[PDB]
């Protein structure tokens, strides 16, 4: 039975996929990063800014974080992509 | 148990996410599908047909904006789980190891 | 927000709390619920 | 004594609270009421008296401000210690413990 992943929140806490680990069912999970240009990146983010920017002035979240995010796309610090994630678990009885 | 958290460090992530490129915010393919259809209609039946595009165009940006890549599923869906043939046959939808490709 | 934002532009009451409210809110640091709390003292007698 | 305090670090409370869905600053359900009401005295005696109803909604537009769920404590009231019967014997609203639903 699979499952899918859609809705992230205001954090990259690491490893947050730990407990997965831990399971009493046997599955398999998937990833995807389909690297993308930095042109293409740009834009993107680009487009989050002039949304984000086409609303009520937000103290901090919305001016100085994609001030940064942008400055450090275009200074090197990372690399955009597109990507999935889809939990697999297996089992014997469609219950279970 | 407690495996490694967050104390706002935690890397950020923006909501530039699954934002599509969306004209009117609306994606382009299934817009243009839209097109083609209600140019259909109009070079079939009617010319005063061209009406039929605000109602179906509001209704798909209030699903994209709910939902965004609503689409995408729905295509997936159409192109496999729907054109299997013996679906009946088995209880389900099931493609068959050995390649049948016809041959001999 | 809406209808404190109706209203005079206090300086910060009005504007970065609901700001970082509705922020939380959406990326789920917390969960609204309908709340009601009801004290009953028991006694012997209704002076007490 | 002096329990754990504040020193404004406390979690904000916003005032959202008990801001019902309110039209014109009404609640729907008492609105509504009202509005069956005056309609009844509409159909009933005569049709000038859609007069009656701004009167009584800016009465009760400024109950609700004041205090915004009067309208559910005067509902529970109404429901359940005006209907019941034996007020008068009992010196006080009671209710039988022993299941007595007239069965034998």
């Amino acid at each position: 039975g699979m499952l899918e992943i859609r809705e992230y929140d205001d954090a990259t806490e690491p490893g947050q996929l730990n407990v997965l680990l831990e399971s009493d069912y046997e599955f398999v999970l998937t990833h995807s990063f389909s690297v993308l240009s930095r042109p293409a990146a740009k834009e993107y983010l680009q487009r989050h800014q002039k949304n984000l920017i086409d609303a009520r002035d937000v103290a901090t979240d919305q001016i100085e974080e994609i001030d940064e995010a942008l400055n450090q796309l275009i200074s090197g610090h990372f690399v955009m992509g597109e990507h999935h994630c889809t939990l697999t678990v297996y089992g014997e009885t469609v219950q279970q | 148990m407690k495996p490694p958290q967050q104390q706002h460090e935690a890397f950020p992530l923006f909501k530039g996410a699954t934002r599509l490129p969306t004209i009117w915010g609306v994606p382009m393919i299934p817009l243009m599908a839209m097109v083609m259809g209600v140019a259909v209609i109009a070079l079939t039946v009617s010319i005063w047909w061209w009406a039929l595009v605000p109602p179906l165009w509001f209704i798909m940006a209030q699903i994209t904006k709910n939902d965004d890549k609503a689409f995408r599923i729905w295509w997936l869906w159409i192109d496999t789980k729907f054109r299997n043939r013996n679906k009946g046959f088995w209880g389900a939808s099931s493609y068959s190891p050995a390649n049948y490709r016809k041959r001999r």
